[PDB]
């Protein structure tokens, strides 16, 4: 299969968002795709129209404080946008054209329906007027987000945690949970199942996949990388890309072994970020610190006896290196074979 | 030295040449130039000083008759027919009209301009004097601007604490020369009355505020005549509105400002999520007023029924859709489309057919195609606004057969001409901005009067001959 064949992908750069100070950190776009998300070393949340790369709301969330990601609640009916910075996690609603009084108003009722593991309080006045309306605090600063999909439960990782690295979120019951104190090594990321009540978390080396009605631990995860820094869940819920500073990228398939059923490597310095297309085309991307975003065709057979195609499609280059960082996270469009890219030269960029 | 036969045709009605004239040797490595030089000759056509073009199998010679042959493979003895056209003035830079954030939106009031016409009805809005045209321009500031063609600003909208939009405005148009309609991210469209005293002296207030959209207002269509308006928002739903209090029904009060979940505020006269995805573009059918089109991300063209709100048609093409426009043909009811495309080409479609091709592709944009204006001198011409930072103007009359890379499916036409984003072509660089950088195009209109053209560079660009 060749890329002729394989249409479409993202080739070219399209727009580029510019205002932050300093590194983009992270990029997320919005459940419906029309807004881009970003959050900043300037300690700045920003959303932007995703066509044009205006700059529609910002809020500074702390002046001492970088913001390490981005994550929008996946539920159409509310526009709400979580933020990590430092020590916090901040649920907002961002002012755009979208929202409606009604939308306005199911959004914050979302939010305040709950009214040391998590300490959930409000903001206080400066950040409550600019549309902030939670403020959790952890106990270790925090380097991922991840939403389960119908938006009442996320979770925190916290690499230097320790022992309360892992943390999970029930926003109705305004109560922070850490379960899963039993752990082989340090916690990098974590992600909720598309389909199933799995719970997966990235060690340093390893990614253990767990049941959550039931209680603890189905199944390892073994990509053989010396440190993982990203994986993400394919939308059918059997395949797992993961992404490592060892500069490999694996395709995990995980019904047929718990070590990689591909081994990719095609870039010149650490993977930071992966992500699967999850609107049913058959894409994913990985971004790297050499500044450039590879493109991968990836297809989940129906017929569960033929295993996965995957062909890189296209290498996208952009981004400025700058003091030996390049791209640092990366997000799809919920529809179409577009993606947006953080960059340490603070910008991030929409492909097309 | 080496000769080529060449026969000379045309379709210009006053350029005929004589039947002993039409058939010629001519040498082989003539390019257009020359060919040019020899009907515009004395013993020729005898016009002197008009540019032409030449059609060969449908397309615009390029090179010269020698690699003509050469590069399809005809011997050197083969005939060619040559049906010369008259080509297009180059519209060159003359003026900017400089703003202190994006421009979003442009239009042009004049005496041909299809505000003028609705104007020269004469039925309460007078008629536009010749010398006396205006421009509008939208900005991201959210205020709207009237322009003399000798770029003084005339008038300014009030603010938002002052009855004016309270964020971005993505859309604009004149009605007539005293009506004007706006539309953009509060989720608004607003009605304007504009009023002029001592010509560099000017109001606009506001008439109406129309609420139905969920989400921003990004385009919109006028009919001066029938004080309608089209619009097309983010919400993927397309609204249908009277632009008089005398016919604007009440508006949905959750919807409102203070809601809780002096103009007057009134609702659609029809509202209709068709799309699912945001609706980019919604215009009248420049021969049929109760039908109206509208193009979306979700890839489609629909065809509407104004009196009923039904989808008529639905074409599916092959890529998300960010504009639309009309093109109207002598002896034809049904209009023929281009849709500007995510994907960086431009579509011709007839929405009266089948979605599989029932098929032109217009290619050269380096970036998203958001922009649409029909030339107002001809039905074969017209000219692009892109995200890339140009304006392409488009010749229909010719169009080569696509090649594998272009999917090798459907004939392609090429830009005739590039207007360059002035800020950039003054930096005497070689290097284009990369992803239109500082300089996207987000609106174009062609006018008897110029081409018009705004975007990120804060400028009203003007170009023309
Ligand atoms: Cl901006
Ligand atoms: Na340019």
């Amino acid at each position: 299969p060749s890329p002729d064949e394989l249409k479409p992908f993202p080739t070219v750069q399209q727009t580029i968002f510019r205002g932050h100070e300093g590194r983009v950190r992270s990029v997320a776009i919005d459940p419906t795709g029309v807004a881009l998300a970003t959050g900043g070393d300037d300690g700045t949340v920003r959303v932007w129209e995703l066509l044009t790369g205006r700059q529609v709301w910002s809020v500074k969330l702390n002046g001492d404080e970088a913001v390490n990601t981005v994550r929008w609640r996946p539920t159409k009916d509310t526009f709400i946008l979580a933020a990590a910075a430092g020590e916090d996690i901040f649920l907002m609603i961002p002012t755009h054209p979208s929202v409606t009084p009604a939308l306005d108003q199911a959004s914050r009722d979302i939010l305040n329906a709950g009214f040391p593991p998590g300490k959930w309080a409000r903001p206080g006045t400066r950040l409550e007027d600019e549309g902030v309306l939670l403020r959790i605090t952890v106990r270790s600063t925090i380097k991922a987000i991840s939403w389960h999909r119908r938006g009442d439960h996320f979770a925190t990782v916290s690499p230097s945690g320790q022992r309360s690295s892992v943390a999970i979120h029930t926003l109705s019951k305004h109560l922070t949970q850490i379960p899963f104190r039993k752990l082989n090594g340090l916690a990098q990321t974590a992600s909720f199942h598309p389909l199933r009540p799995l719970f997966f978390v990235a060690t340093q080396r390893s990614i253990r996949c767990y049941d959550l009605q039931k209680l603890e631990l189905v199944k390892i995860v073994q990509p053989g990388a010396k440190w993982i820094s990203s994986f993400d869940v394919h939308p059918g819920g059997d395949n797992l890309v993961v992404g490592s500073y060892d500069k490999r990228l694996l395709w995990h398939d995980l019904d047929l072994s718990n070590r990689p059923y591909k081994t990719m490597r095609f870039h010149t310095e650490a993977i930071r970020a992966v992500r699967f297309h999850k609107g049913g085309l058959p894409l994913f991307a990985d971004a790297s610190d050499d500044g450039s975003l590879q493109i991968f065709h990836g297809k989940v057979p129906n017929d569960q006896l033929e295993n996965p195609t995957i062909v890189p499609v296209k290498m996208l280059k952009g981004h400025k290196v700058v003091n030996k960082l390049g791209v640092l996270d990366i997000d799809w469009h919920p529809r179409e074979p577009w993606c947006v890219s953080a960059g340490a030269d603070g910008t991030a960029r929409l492909w097309m | 030295v080496a000769q080529v036969k060449v026969i000379f045709t045309t379709t210009e009605p006053d350029l005929e040449l004589p039947e002993s004239k039409r058939q010629l040797l001519v040498p082989a490595d003539i390019r257009r130039y020359g060919l040019s030089r020899i009907l515009n000759s004395e013993s020729m056509l005898d016009t002197g000083s008009i540019p032409f073009d030449f059609l060969i199998n449908g397309s615009f010679l390029r090179s010269s008759l020698e690699d003509y042959l050469t590069s399809n493979g005809l011997s050197l003895e083969t005939t060619l027919t040559l049906q010369y056209v008259r080509s297009l003035i180059p519209p060159v830079y003359e003026a900017s009209f400089e703003h202190d954030d994006w421009v979003s939106a442009v239009d042009v009031l004049s005496a041909t301009s299809p505000a003028g016409r609705w104007s020269s009805a004469a039925n309460s809005s007078a008629a536009v004097q010749p010398g006396q045209e205006r421009v509008l321009s939208a900005s991201y500031d959210g205020l709207l601007r009237i322009w003399n063609a000798s770029g003084s600003v005339i008038a300014t909208s009030p603010s938002g604490s002052h009855g004016g939009h309270t964020a971005s405005i993505k859309a604009a148009k004149f009605l007539t020369s005293d009506r004007l309609a706006s539309a953009g991210m509060d989720r608004t469209v607003r009605v304007w009355k504009y009023t002029e005293s001592d010509h560099f002296t000017g109001e606009l207030k506001p008439t109406l505020e129309l609420y139905g959209h969920t989400g921003s207002v990004d385009w919109l269509d006028v009919d001066g005549h029938s004080k309608h308006i089209l619009t097309a928002s983010a919400d993927g739903a397309i609204g249908f509105w009277s632009a008089s209090k005398a016919s604007a029904p009440e508006p949905d009060a959750s919807l409102l400002p203070g809601a809780h979940v002096s103009t007057a505020q009134r609702g659609p006269l029809g509202l209709w999520s068709i799309h699912t995805a945001p609706a980019t573009a919604a215009i009248f059918d420049p021969r049929d007023r109760t039908v109206a089109y509208s193009a979306s991300q979700d890839h489609t063209v629909r065809t509407l029924d104004l009196t009923t709100g039904q989808v008529v048609s639905t074409l599916t093409l092959t890529h998300p859709l960010l504009s639309l426009s009309a093109l109207t043909r002598a002896g034809t009811t049904s209009p023929l489309l281009a849709a500007g495309t995510s994907a960086r080409h431009i579509t011709m479609v007839d929405p009266r057919a089948s979605s599989a091709t029932t098929v032109m592709t217009l290619r050269g944009h380096a970036n998203k195609v958001v922009s649409l204006s029909p030339s107002p001198e001809n039905e074969y011409s017209l000219v692009s606004g892109s995200h890339d930072g140009t304006c392409r103007v488009w010749d229909l009359r010719s169009v080569r057969p696509a090649t594998k890379e272009e999917g090798s499916l459907g004939g392609v036409s090429e830009p005739v001409y590039v207007i360059e984003r002035e800020s950039w072509a003054s930096k005497g660089k070689k290097k284009r901005p990369v992803a239109g950088d500082g300089c996207k195009v987000f609106s174009v209109v062609w006018d008897k009067l110029g081409i018009f053209s705004g975007g990120e560079d804060k400028k009203v660009q003007v170009n023309r001959g």
